[PDB]
């Protein structure tokens, strides 16, 4: 509102409009530009906003002003456009600022949704897709909101990726599709023990490490890794660490006996154990782990 | 709280229907 | 996983018409690219046409040779692609392959896409 | 605002209005229905909003769209109402969606207030009442609330 | 914790009028129901009238027998309920009890409610 | 010039003392 000798904001409507797939592909990734117009569905209505209330033009994306400890960002307009003064009138002014932001995205088990660093929730699996059974991953959105492009070459504002592009009511989020099983794991490697002594007593195995002062207690029967849900890291991490530790301390004096064996210790610890031998002698579930190793250290000391 | 609050339109609203006139 | 079923090829005389059909079943929901390639005797499998629902209205691309003679369209519900070839000539004698994939270009293609068995098209007198 | 070839939102005022006690008792708990109007005190003013800017009607509460790891909810409308097109005019449209949500509530010692799963604070003891000395529990609100 | 003090009963000839009063002290500051019940000789304590400030305007309810003859009201600022009885027929002879209660409805009461000591009303020709 | 990082667990040193 333009009063006499002063102007006052009667209101400021603020909204986040997603950039459609078509613009992301043909404008932003192709030329590093956005449209000055925002056409999008809000409150069950197709709404169109023109930057400065002017005709639609292509606007260059330029780096955002640097802020410490923030990711890369780009935008098209730096100033808010307000209507020119006409006395004793309510006037309206539109600003459209196309913003592209690299962000970190985080997902917790069972990975049916993820978050962005901006605090926004995406109610889709990060591993949702069309290939290798990824279409059975969780999606909350309609089919038209999700796009997957094979052979996608990103252009910085060499190697192609499979690009997931999901249009939410507020934004479009794009990332690289990867198969779920090689990516996530319900267990993580904690300790590498180059000298772990196994003793059989009382129907139990005791795995003692002098280096970390720890005695784990397992049953005699092995733990089959098929009982672990999404536990594909365990075998691969176990084999590389075991062979690396072997090819560094026993490659000359010891031989491996058999293949690595798996055991579940009290406290919820998964032990991958390669037995050695001296030359002179020669429904899937999630394992719960306690936060305190002190019981096993007391066991070792005692 | 955020995960609950940002499901509001998916639960109580329609985000896909576009009404003309 | 997508199954592709082709139909409608065969033998025809120069200047005739032929409509190839390709029905797609399986995980076909969402935007995708469905098209036709062809392989001539001793020649590589080259791009013929594509129809892409990644954009609305859908985008159709054609090879230089077939432009103006070949028309690519889709079913009302999608999931089926039709190639109307009119004014056929000797260069059109080839095995035409139906493609369903999730790509954006015309000619690149990849191993993750789905090919049909291949339908023979012969143009001779 | 309705331009010649486009419509633009000039503004979208969003508000949460409480459902009065009498409507909870007489409509929601008695019949499973809500009033299409919202009459409530906001910014020291009694404001009345009519759904679709239409006459008051009783509207049935229906289960909300299911979401994983989410408690039970009910509502009356899933579409936002916007004014019909009249070219070169600013027009207004009102939507009223009556929402009932079962929620978890949590309270820490000394239990003079509690929170709801929506992040809303309630500045009153969960054990506030009229009986067994519970009237001495903390309340921040007026008696009529 | 509510204390109830009744007043205003006694002997009446049929067709007369009698106004009982009940003052409430203690924890009475919210919306509540104050009313009158009665116990006739060799009869249970039955609902007579209620006045509820749970609703604005306040909601008054009466038994079938007393409608049109009995009127229940409250003073300004509340905490006192008045039963004005007109045209007292012979059926009205009973001990009337004042009720302060945090409930709704008419007939259902509970042990959490507060009853008065009871005021005798006799109607004899 | 740097910052010293400290473990949350003193029980290793208490085991050391007891042992």
């Amino acid at each position: 509102w333009f009063g006499h000798r002063y102007s006052q904001f009667m209101g400021i409507f603020e909204d986040r409009a997603p950039v459609p797939f078509e613009e992301v592909i043909d404008k932003i990734n192709a030329k590093g530009v956005c449209r000055s117009t925002a056409k999008y569905v809000r409150n069950n209505m197709e709404t169109t906003a023109f930057h400065r209330d002017d005709h639609e033009t292509d606007m260059e994306l330029k780096p955002a002003k640097v802020a410490t400890r923030t990711s890369r960002g780009w935008h098209t307009t730096d100033l808010k456009y307000n209507p020119s003064r006409v006395e004793a009138f309510h006037r309206y002014g539109t600003t459209v600022n196309c913003i592209v932001e690299e962000v970190d995205a985080r997902s917790v088990y069972p990975y049916d949704e993820f978050v962005l660093a901006t605090g926004d929730f995406v109610y889709m699996s990060p591993f949702y897709g069309y290939r290798e059974g990824s279409h059975t991953e969780h999606t909350s959105y309609a089919a038209d909101r999700f796009k997957q492009v094979d052979g996608f070459y990103a252009r910085d504002l060499t190697s192609p990726t499979t690009r997931n592009l999901l249009t939410t009511p507020k934004f479009t989020v794009a990332w690289d599709w990867v198969p779920k099983r090689p990516a996530v794991c319900t267990m993580t490697k904690w300790q590498e023990v180059d000298e772990m002594l196994r003793a059989e007593y009382g129907g139990s195995f005791r795995f003692s490490s002098d280096a970390i002062s720890t005695t784990f207690t397992t049953n005699l029967t092995e733990y089959s890794l098929s009982r672990v849900d999404l536990g594909d890291c365990i075998g691969r991490d176990a084999r590389e660490a075991i062979d690396r530790m072997f090819a560094r301390k026993y490659n000359a004096t010891h031989i491996k006996v058999g293949q690595p064996q798996y055991y579940l210790a009290t406290g919820g610890f998964l032990i991958a154990y390669q037995p050695l031998l001296s030359n002179t002698l020669a429904s899937v579930e999630r394992i719960k782990t306690t936060s305190s190793i002190e019981f096993a250290r007391l066991q070792f000391t005692y | 709280v955020q995960r609950r609050n940002q499901l509001h339109d998916l639960r109580f609203a329609d985000i896909d229907t576009v009404i003309r006139a | 996983e997508v199954q592709l079923v082709e139909s409608g090829g065969g033998l025809v005389q120069p200047g005739g018409s032929l409509r190839l059909s390709c029905a797609a079943s399986g995980v076909t929901f969402g935007s995708n690219r469905m098209g036709w390639f062809r392989q001539a005797p001793g020649k590589g499998r080259e791009f013929v046409a594509t129809h892409s629902t990644y954009f609305n209205p859908a985008r159709t691309n054609y090879a230089d040779s077939v432009k103006g003679r070949f028309t690519i369209s889709r079913d009302n519900a999608g999931n089926s692609v039709y190639l109307q070839m009119n004014s056929l000539r000797a260069e059109d004698t080839a095995v035409y392959y139906c493609l369903f994939d999730r790509r954006l270009g015309t000619v690149v293609t990849g191993p993750e896409g789905y090919w049909g068995q291949g339908t023979q098209v012969t143009v001779s007198s």
